[PDB]
């Protein structure tokens, strides 16, 4: 390069650093120690923008400008020493870094896949999760050999390029004719899987360098700014050489569009009058090939909905998901929402059940749950699970963590998954004798389920011939109207919901503790059904419902949708009355419906005064 | 004053006009030059490769006009009949390039010569010492591809004394040394490496293997068929999957160190992706001409055995299948196209023949016992399931398996296979057919008991089935006589009489040979679709059927029922080769279904 291009570049350095990076380089001069290492962060976008030249002079070749810009963070913190007011609790160090981050949003800058042999000497971002994790290892840079037949020392340094081996040299750089360890560094070795979420992929060796050791753990996602370079083989005569392609680490994270929210929001804004309106959209297109079944298709959105982990101080923490259970005689369409909600979650795992051994249930190398992190893990055929398995569960369904210590080695991990559950009713299913008895499922595990529907086939003459009608005309979506929805819209509205943190209010809480109080014994309470599990996934329940209308406020509507709907899921003994899942239909009118609902409830549970701000609310819209 | 620039890139000799070549280079130029209008310049620019086709140059044009000499100069010279592509297609870009420029420097890289549609298909089982540096097509599947890894063919070298550095040429991979140096003047040597200059260029590679078909030669001896590796060159890789039907075509050459004991593999040179003669294709027409074709087709399968002719019509109208529907593409949730028939009946009645028969007439077939195979053996582990994909996995001895029974509800309707190592994604198709046969718990079944009891079987397993046959044995006067006198003589209207054969005609069957290259066309070419008039029969016969059989003691009637039978009156429309639902198409698939179904449970 030519000689004035890097006093230039340097100097367009050195003005950034000490413009806008000032206090970072007083915190680093203000540290112990003298010479261990300590880096700099700076940004790309800002340089970039701030002067035309510099973005071509980096992107072609990408290793003189690390070296100089060391050398203007070098003389920077001579130039503050030398200005400096307080020269008592500073220190001088000779070793500093640079890491460069903030790269533009180009497409051939921010490629997904592994180079293939045309990225040599370009600068690349790539993303993936972790699998193999070497050991601390120290290299020897730089000998300072003895001085042979000559005077003046050399200082001849190692390659890259060859595994770090040393060379021979014999052709001093001697003016004349005549021509004849205290040092340390880091190092690691780490191997990158390309993540197939994005996407079976290939492995990256990353090799990392100096401070970067230590710093990186096995299974999360990371996001590495390093060149590409090849390393060679010693050469045997008379065959196939080797080579590989490696990325040499320069910076590290530990990472794990307006027009959707305009979209949300206008759709959420013209729906002011109708409220429940939005909702029925929302629900009719879920799983769009079954008709009717409204009551399965609120729970399914609902349980899919979520809510918000609370943990205490000390060492305490408590659920924050909920879970689903399903029965029915077969031939009613239990696989296809299994099926259907699988893929909407961005994470999620479908397994056979009875097919899947004890390696995948639990722990063993990852199984099912542990590998179910933050998403769905579908299940099916609970009926006969393995009961060794089907018992080992009840640890992490509740406690969201395992705990063993199988061989003596102690290990812990984390699951947080929402389990969807559908078993046949082994025996012919009678309205009494309970679904402890039908199924023959113990008490424990017949508790931390939050809803279990049922469903049943009797004697009807219209519904035969209306699912013979939808399944032999194939009119796919009767309701020719092009409102629908997409599924990516689906994914979208149901990975944004997820971020609101609701707040309780004082005329909710009320409404759930009276009723709860008089459920606990009304004349049978049931018998596993009313234990203090019950409160606490009745507000687990009423928080996620009010994610997914676009407030943070839970008010009387929310609690009076959550009480119909979990009084309903109870069947047999109850206080208003058991509806069949299966034979219910949209309503044409969700307005008058719900006042109705709230007319019948809030009589009989004596919360009178609240009835009238509530018809005043709604008289008053 | 070379008219080609790129001589070093290409052909490395001393510039003399002389060569016989040049004729050949005139010939290929002037080809290229009049047919130049049709190619993308941005696709050969990046990626250098010009499909020539074959059948252009077999057309008689100036190519064998000026030489008559192309094919066996081709298959005797692998590479200097190839590069003269090269040669030409290079120069005539530089020269449009120049005239464009000229118009209103050039740099043009590399291209490469891709000739594909070789019509003399050598097939493997020939290809032993002969066919050495001869070039020759191939045809095959793909079932170990490998990973990547670079290689270097032209790295350079150090220089002594003075300077003017070299970029020797080094073959194939092979290390080498350079004991002379054109340079000016003076002595050679210079043996030093300098892998960091640009001058050293690199490539990928991959390893690919291929398994030959079933092609002909139903030899009885278990061979596997021989395997020949391949190798891809540049630009290539990641255009194949584990499982495909490719045609590869490249040079023969020879490996070493696996010491005079050497192996075969093929470098490629032209890959495509994705049939019937002529002769097929008329016969398929004449069988097609027959007036009644359902007799022909349901008295052929298995000729041995006398009687039982709706057994063998609905095996029948297993073997070909129904329809796949894609409804709604953007969530689609598919839903499977293929019966599954189960045979239960007394011993000796003969269900182990009409199964190897079917077995034997399909495009891919496997017969399993149920003794031999586990859990671990039917599932993937490849499964018998997963070989018998797109065909059928007919399985016998099926009810004394006793702990293989919840092992195949999620294939079969899942239309799906994941791992069964902890159940971690990974999942692969599996299209079956499955045909199972199988004996009561009680060896003979008596007549007045429950059908329930006598079978073994859930309310799970015994609905997912379309149609479970039962059979009996008792002793007739006149059937036993017929029966009789036909087993002797070889050791020497409802749907149930049109099919019978009355003594005194000729009703020759179609050789099995025919009727497997029948179902295949049947299989890929007519996709049949249900009709307005049709299923108005369905839609009654349903209706009748829940509200009769809701009250009485059966096997509970789900919405399943409909949709079989929509799946079977599919079935009988590829079979005729129609894509239609007539009236009587309904109404045959009435009488069949009342076999197993009411007409059998009194
Ligand atoms: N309302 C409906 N509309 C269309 N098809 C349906 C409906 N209900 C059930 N089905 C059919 O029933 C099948 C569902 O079977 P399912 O009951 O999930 O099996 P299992 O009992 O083993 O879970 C689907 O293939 C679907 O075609
Ligand atoms: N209709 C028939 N015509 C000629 N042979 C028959 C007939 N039915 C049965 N057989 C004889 O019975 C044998 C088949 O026995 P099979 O009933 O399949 O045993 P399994 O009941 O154990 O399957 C064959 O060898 C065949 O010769
Ligand atoms: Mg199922
Ligand atoms: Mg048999």
């Amino acid at each position: 390069m030519n000689s004035d291009q890097v006093t230039l570049v340097g100097q367009v350095f050195e003005s950034y650093v000490s413009e806008y990076h000032k206090n970072d380089i007083l915190l680093i001069l203000k540290e112990r120690d003298e010479d261990a290492h300590y880096p700099v962060v700076v940004n790309a976008m800002t340089l970039f923008e701030t002067n035309m030249e510099i973005g071509e002079y980096f992107n072609m070749f990408p290793s003189e400008v690390l070296t100089i810009f060391d050398s203007a963070l070098r003389r920077s913190a001579l130039t503050i020493l030398q200005s400096l007011s307080q020269p008592e609790a500073v220190s001088m160090k000779q070793n500093l870094h640079a890491r460069i981050s903030g790269l533009p949003v180009c497409p051939e800058l921010v490629r997904e896949h592994i180079p293939k042999t045309k990225d040599v000497g370009h600068f690349l971002s790539v993303t993936g999760t972790v699998i193999r994790t070497s050991l601390v290892k120290v290299l020897e840079f730089e000998r300072d050999y003895m001085c042979n037949k000559c005077k003046h020392v050399f200082v001849i340094k190692a390659d890259f390029e060859q595994y770090y081996t040393f060379c021979r040299p014999s052709s001093c750089p001697s003016l004349e004719s005549c021509d004849s360890p205290t040092r340390c560094r880091d190092y690691q070795e780490i191997k990158i899987q390309e993540q197939v979420q994005r996407l079976i992929p290939r492995s990256m060796k990353v090799i990392l360098e100096d401070d970067l050791v230590d710093s990186c753990k096995s299974g999360d996602d990371l996001t590495i700014y390093g060149i590409v370079m090849q390393r060679w083989k010693p050469f045997q005569q008379d065959v196939r050489c080797e080579v590989e392609i490696v990325l040499k680490a320069n910076y590290i994270q530990v990472n794990n569009d307006e027009e959707v929210q305009k979209e949300f929001e206008d759709f959420w804004e013209y729906y002011k009058s109708d409220p429940f309106a939005g909702r029925n959209v929302i629900l009719a297109s879920l799983c769009p090939q079954v008709f009717g079944m409204y009551l399965v298709k609120l729970a399914v959105a609902m349980v899919l909905a979520g809510g918000i982990q609370r943990t205490d101080a000390t060492g305490t923490r408590v659920r924050g998901e909920s879970h689903l259970l399903l029965v029915g005689d077969p031939g009613t369409g239990k696989s296809q929402f299994l099926k259907y909600a699988a893929k909407i979650t961005p994470r999620s795992v479908l397994t056979t059940g009875i097919g899947s051994t004890s390696a995948g249930l639990t722990v063993t190398e990852a199984g099912a749950l542990v590998l179910a992190d933050a998403g769905l893990c579908c299940i099916d055929q609970f009926n006969s699970l393995k009961e060794h398995d089907r018992t080992s569960i009840h640890e992490a369904m509740e406690q969201q963590t395992i705990s063993v210590a199988k061989a003596g080695l102690v290990c812990k991990l984390n699951t947080r998954t929402t389990i969807l559950a559908a078993t046949n009713p082994k025996g012919q299913y009678d309205p009494q004798e309970s679904v402890s008895v039908n199924i023959a499922l113990g008490s424990p595990l017949l508790s931390r389920f939050d809803l279990i529907l049922v469903l049943l086939d009797t004697k009807n003459e219209d519904w035969d011939r209306i699912i013979s009608s939808f399944i032999l005309e194939n009119k796919g979506y009767p309701s020719k109207s092009e409102k629908l929805w997409s599924m990516e819209k689906m994914k979208t509205y149901f990975c944004l919901i997820r971020n609101l943190q609701p707040t309780l209010s004082d005329v909710g809480n009320q409404v759930l503790l009276r009723y709860y109080q008089m459920q606990r014994q009304s004349d049978c309470r049931n018998a596993a059904r009313t234990t203090i599990r019950l409160l606490e996934s009745l507000i687990r329940l009423a928080e996620a419902h009010a994610r997914l209308m676009f407030r943070d406020t839970v008010t009387l509507e929310d609690a009076i949708t959550v009480v119909s709907v979990m009084e309903s899921s109870m069947q047999g003994g109850a206080l208003l009355g058991g509806v069949n899942a299966l034979h219910t239909s949209f309503p044409e009118n969700p307005g008058e419906q719900y006042q109705r609902q709230c007319e019948l409830i809030l009589e009989k549970l004596e919360l009178q005064s609240l009835l009238s701000e509530e018809l005043r609310r709604l008289e008053r819209l | 004053f070379i008219p080609y620039k790129g001589w070093k890139l290409y052909f490395s000799e001393v510039y003399s006009d002389s060569s016989p070549l040049i004729e050949k280079i005139q010939a290929f130029e002037k080809f290229f030059t009049r047919h130049i209008d049709l190619y993308d310049k941005d696709e050969i620019e990046r990626k250098g490769s010009i499909l020539v086709d074959f059948k252009e140059l077999t057309e008689g044009g100036e190519v064998t006009n000026l030489i008559p000499d192309i094919a066996t100069e081709l298959r005797d010279a692998p590479e200097k009949t190839l590069a003269c592509m090269g040669l030409a297609i290079h120069q005539v870009l530089t020269k449009d390039l120049e005239r464009h420029a000229a118009e209103l420097m050039v740099n043009v890289p590399h291209i490469h010569a891709r000739v594909y549609n070789y019509e003399p298909l050598t097939q493997l089982k020939n290809v032993r010492a002969n066919y050495y540096g001869k070039y020759i097509a191939l045809r095959g599947t793909v079932v170990r591809v490998s990973n990547i890894k670079p290689l270097c063919t032209k790295m350079a070298f150090l220089c002594a004394a003075c300077g003017e550095i070299q970029s020797f040429p080094l073959p194939d991979g092979k290390y080498s040394l350079p004991t002379k140096c054109p340079v000016p003047v003076c002595r050679g040597r210079s043996f030093t490496a300098l892998r960091s200059s640009p001058l050293t260029v690199t490539m990928d590679w991959q390893s690919i293997k291929i398994q030959e078909l079933m092609s002909d030669d139903q030899r009885e001896a278990g061979r596997i068929p021989r395997t020949i590796e391949c190798e891809l060159v540049h630009d290539l890789v990641d255009s194949c999957v584990p499982g495909d039907t490719v045609t590869i075509t490249g040079i023969v050459k020879v490996s070493n160190a696996e010491k005079c004991m050497f192996l075969l593999y093929i470098e490629a040179n032209s890959i495509s992706n994705s049939e019937f003669s002529l002769k097929d294709l008329y016969a398929i027409q004449e069988i097609q001409a027959e007036e009644n074709l359902f007799k022909l087709i349901v008295n052929s399968l298995c000729p041995v055995i006398f009687g039982h002719e709706l057994v063998k019509a609905g095996l029948a109208l297993a073997l070909f299948g129904g329809s796949q529907k894609y409804a709604d593409d953007k969530n689609r949730i598919p839903i499977r196209g293929d019966p599954h028939i189960l045979v239960v009946g007394d011993p000796g009645l003969g269900k182990s023949q009409m199964l190897q028969a079917a077995c034997n007439v399909a495009p891919r077939g496997v017969y399993v016992c149920g003794n031999t195979t586990t859990t671990s053996g039917l599932t993937v582990t490849a499964g018998a399931l997963v070989l018998g994909d797109q065909g059928i996995c007919g399985i016998d001895q099926f009810d004394k398996m006793g702990n293989q029974h919840q092992a195949l509800l999620e294939a079969m309707e899942q239309q799906s296979i994941s791992l069964a190592k902890a159940g971690v994604v990974c999942s692969l198709p599996a299209r079956t057919s499955i045909i199972a046969a199988a004996n009561p718990v009680g060896g003979h079944y008596n007549k007045a008991k429950t059908v329930s009891e006598n079978l073994k079987m859930g309310s799970a397993l015994l609905s997912r089935f379309d149609l479970v046959f039962i059979l009996l044995d008792t002793p007739n006067e006149h059937h036993d006589h017929l029966l009789s006198e036909h087993v002797i003589a070889i050791r020497a209207k409802p749907l149930s009489e049109r099919l019978k054969v009355v003594p005194g005609e000729t009703i020759d069957p179609i050789p099995h040979q025919l009727l497997r290259k029948y179902i295949g066309y049947a299989r890929q070419y007519v996709y049949p679709r249900l009709s307005t008039e049709a299923a108005r029969v369905l839609q009654d016969f349903y209706l009748e059927l829940r509200k009769q059989s809701q009250r009485l003691n059966s096997s509970p009637i789900t919405t399943r029922q409909l949709e079989s039978l929509i799946r079977l009156t599919e079935a009988r429309a590829r079979l005729e080769l129609r894509e239609e639902a007539t009236k009587e198409d309904a109404e045959d698939i009435v009488e069949i279904m009342k076999y197993s179904m009411l007409g059998t449970y009194s």
